[PDB]
C-alpha cells in the first residue's frame, strides 16, 4: 500500500480519492492519503471550497514514483510533485503515520468497483491522451477540451482523445456508403480496432478513462467521447462476443457508480435509448440494461 | 443551415445551388396476391433535381431493376438517391458544381451528406417550404420518359421552357411552383386549363404550352382559383365569403 503525503492544506478543498471524497478545512492538520492499492491507477481530485469553479485533479500509478501534493500560492491549486530522494521521501512519509496525519483509502475487502472502473486504464495510455512528458502523472481539469472540441483551442493543454466522427471520410468506405454509415462495423473493427488500438483492451482503457474524467471533473469533452465509444460498438452489427459481454460490465459498474444526482447531465438520453432500444447491441447487454431500467427509466 | 420564407431570394442568387426531390425514387403499386394478402409492384420512378435559377432539370430515371433483390427499398431509396446526386455532381466540371444542395424532405439530409463527404465545401441544406415537385410526374413528358424507360437513364430538360427570356427566375420559380401545386391539388382539373385551349400548344422541345404574357397571367388566375376550390371542397369552405387577404395566404400557405 502506498501514501501521497500533503506539505500542507493552506486552503478549504473537498479532496477525491478515487471514488471516494472528504473535506478539509482551512489549515486542518492534513498531511495526505495513505493505504492506496498498488496495482491500479488512482486520480486524486480537488474542488476549492471557495470556489467551486476548476474542479482539477491527478491521474497517477504509485509504482512509477513517490509522489506528494503541495499547495502552489501562486497559481493557486494543489500540485502533485514527484519526490526523487527516496530516503527523504520514506522519512517524512513515516513520521506523519507516526501522528496519524492521513485519511486511510477506505477500500472495503468485499469491493471491487476501482478495479472494475479502471480495469483497461494504464498510465502509459493516460500520458499519450493527456500530453505533459515531463510528469510520470498527468493533470485533468473541468475545462481542458479534446482534440475534436478544437477542431470544431492552446494545443498543449488538451484531451488528445481518439477522434471518432461517423460523418468522416475515416468512417466510411467510398462506395459502401449506406453500408458503412448504417453498420459501423468496418470503422469499429478495421479503422478503430485494428488501426488505431490495436486491441479492444486499449480501446476500452479510453472508454474507461473518458467516462471518469466525465464523472470526476464534469469535463464535457470526456463525456462526449465515453458516449462516442459506446455508440460506435452498439452501432455496429459485427462485435466479437467478449467485447460485448466485457462492454456490459463495463458500463454496469460506470452506470452503478454514477451520482445519481448527475445523471441529467452526463447521461445522453438519445444515446442510450438508441444503444438499448434500437441498435443492433438491443439485446447484448443485459446487465447495463436492467440497471439503467431500474436507476435512470426516467431518461427513457 | 435550412431554406424557408426570410431567405427565398438566396434561390435566384449566382451562388450555383440544386434542389433534389426524391419522392418519386421509388413508386409502387399495391394490389391483392391470388391467396388474399397484399403486394407491392414497382413502377419506374426517377430523381428530380433542378437548379432553380436557370431552370436545368437533370431527371435521374430510376429503372425498377435497382430494386431487384434489394431489400428496405424506402431506404435504400434514400441511399440511391444521394449515390446519384454524387455521381451527378463528380460528373460536372468544377465550376458547374453546386455551392449548396436543398433536399426537399429531411431524411435526404444525413445519406446525402454522407455521399457528400468528398465534397466538404458543399452545403447539404433543408428547407421548410413544402415544394410541390411530386407533381412532376404530372408533367406529360416527364411521365412519359419514364415510364417508357427500359434501363437507367438520365434526361435533361429546362422545366422553364424559353420562360427566362421574358420573366426573371424568381418569377419562374413561382410559376412552375403554382403550377405543380395546381396538379398536385387537382391533377385533372389543372390539366383541363393548361389544354383546354387547342389553340395553344406545346412546342416540341417545350414541357408547357407556349402561352402569351397575357394568357399566363389567365392560367396563372385559373390556377389560385383551382387551389381555392380545392381549398373550399376539402374543408367545407364557403369561398365566396374570403377576402383577397385570406386567399393570397391559402394559395401562399400551401408551398
Ligand atoms: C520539501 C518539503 C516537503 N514537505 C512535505 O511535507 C511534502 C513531502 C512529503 C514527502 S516528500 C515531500 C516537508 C518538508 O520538505
Ligand atoms: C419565388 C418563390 C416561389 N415559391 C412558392 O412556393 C410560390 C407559390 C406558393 C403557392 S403556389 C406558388 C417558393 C419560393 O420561391
Amino acid at each position: 500500500m502506498n501514501t501521497v503525503p500533503f506539505t500542507s492544506a493552506p486552503i478549504e478543498v473537498t479532496i477525491g480519492i478515487d471514488q471516494y471524497s472528504f473535506n478539509v478545512k482551512e489549515n486542518q492538520p492534513f498531511h495526505g492519503i495513505k493505504d492506496i492499492p498498488i496495482g491500479h491507477v488512482h486520480v486524486i481530485h480537488f474542488q476549492h471550497a471557495d470556489n467551486s469553479s476548476m474542479r482539477y485533479g491527478y491521474w497517477f500509478d504509485c509504482r512509477m514514483g513517490n509522489f506528494y501534493i503541495q499547495y502552489d500560492p501562486k497559481d493557486g491549486l494543489y500540485k502533485m510533485m514527484e519526490e526523487r530522494d527516496g530516503a527523504k521521501f520514506e522519512n517524512i512519509v513515516h513520521n506523519f503515520k507516526e501522528r496519524q496525519m492521513m485519511v486511510s483509502y477506505p477500500k472495503i475487502d468485499e469491493d471491487d468497483t476501482w478495479y472494475n472502473l479502471t480495469e483497461f486504464v494504464q498510465m502509459d495510455k493516460i500520458r499519450k491522451i493527456v500530453r505533459k512528458d515531463e510528469n510520470q502523472f498527468s493533470y485533468v481539469d473541468s475545462s481542458m477540451t479534446t482534440v475534436q472540441e478544437n477542431e470544431l483551442s492552446d494545443p498543449a493543454h488538451s484531451l488528445n482523445y481518439t477522434v471518432i466522427n461517423f460523418k468522416s471520410r475515416e468512417a466510411i468506405r467510398p462506395g459502401h456508403e449506406m453500408e458503412d454509415f448504417l453498420d459501423k462495423s468496418y470503422y469499429l473493427n478495421t479503422v478503430m480496432l485494428q488501426g488505431i488500438f490495436k486491441n479492444s483492451s486499449n480501446y476500452f482503457g479510453e472508454l474507461q478513462f473518458a467516462f471518469l474524467n466525465a464523472m470526476f471533473f464534469g469535463n464535457y469533452g470526456s463525456s462526449l467521447q465515453w458516449h462516442a465509444m459506446i455508440e460506435l460498438i452498439c452501432s455496429s452489427a459485427t462485435v466479437p462476443k467478449h467485447m460485448l459481454d466485457k462492454l456490459d460490465e463495463i458500463l454496469y459498474y460506470q452506470i452503478k457508480t454514477l451520482p445519481e444526482q448527475y445523471s441529467d447531465i452526463l447521461l445522453n438520453e438519445r444515446v442510450w435509448n438508441i444503444c438499448l432500444y434500437s441498435s443492433f447491441q438491443k439485446n447484448s447487454l443485459h446487465n447495463t440494461e436492467k440497471i439503467m431500467e431500474n436507476k435512470y427509466p426516467e431518461l427513457l | 443551415g435550412a431554406m424557408n420564407s426570410s431567405n427565398y431570394a438566396e434561390l435566384f442568387n449566382n451562388d450555383i445551388k440544386l434542389f433534389v426531390d426524391d419522392t418519386n425514387v421509388y413508386r409502387v403499386t399495391v394490389h391483392k396476391t391470388f391467396e388474399g394478402n397484399v403486394a407491392t409492384k414497382a413502377i419506374n420512378g426517377c430523381i428530380f433535381t433542378l437548379n432553380p435559377k436557370t431552370g436545368h432539370l437533370f431527371l435521374k430515371i430510376i429503372h425498377t431493376s435497382v430494386w431487384a433483390g434489394q431489400k428496405r427499398l424506402s431506404q435504400l431509396a434514400k441511399w440511391k438517391t444521394a449515390e446519384e446526386v454524387s455521381a451527378l455532381v463528380r460528373s460536372l466540371p468544377k465550376e458547374e458544381q453546386p455551392k449548396q444542395i436543398i433536399v426537399t424532405r429531411k431524411a435526404m439530409l444525413d445519406p446525402l451528406e454522407v455521399h457528400m463527404l468528398d465534397f466538404p465545401n458543399i452545403a447539404i441544406r433543408p428547407t421548410e417550404l413544402r415544394l410541390p415537385f411530386s407533381a412532376a410526374m404530372s408533367i406529360d413528358k416527364l411521365s412519359d420518359v419514364v415510364m417508357k424507360a427500359t434501363e437507367p437513364q438520365m434526361v435533361l430538360f429546362n422545366i422553364y421552357d424559353d420562360w427566362l427570356d421574358r420573366i426573371s427566375s424568381y418569377t419562374a420559380f413561382s410559376r412552375l411552383t403554382l403550377l405543380l401545386r395546381a396538379l398536385k391539388t387537382n391533377e385533372e382539373s389543372a390539366k383541363m386549363i393548361l389544354l383546354s385551349d387547342p389553340t395553344i400548344t406545346i412546342k416540341s422541345y417545350h414541357l408547357w404550352p407556349s402561352f402569351t404574357d397575357e394568357q399566363w397571367i389567365t392560367i396563372e388566375s385559373q390556377m389560385r382559383d383551382l387551389i381555392l376550390t380545392e381549398y373550399g371542397r376539402k374543408y367545407n369552405v364557403n369561398i365566396s365569403a374570403l377576402t383577397q387577404t385570406e386567399i393570397k395566404d391559402i394559395i401562399l400557405g400551401q408551398n
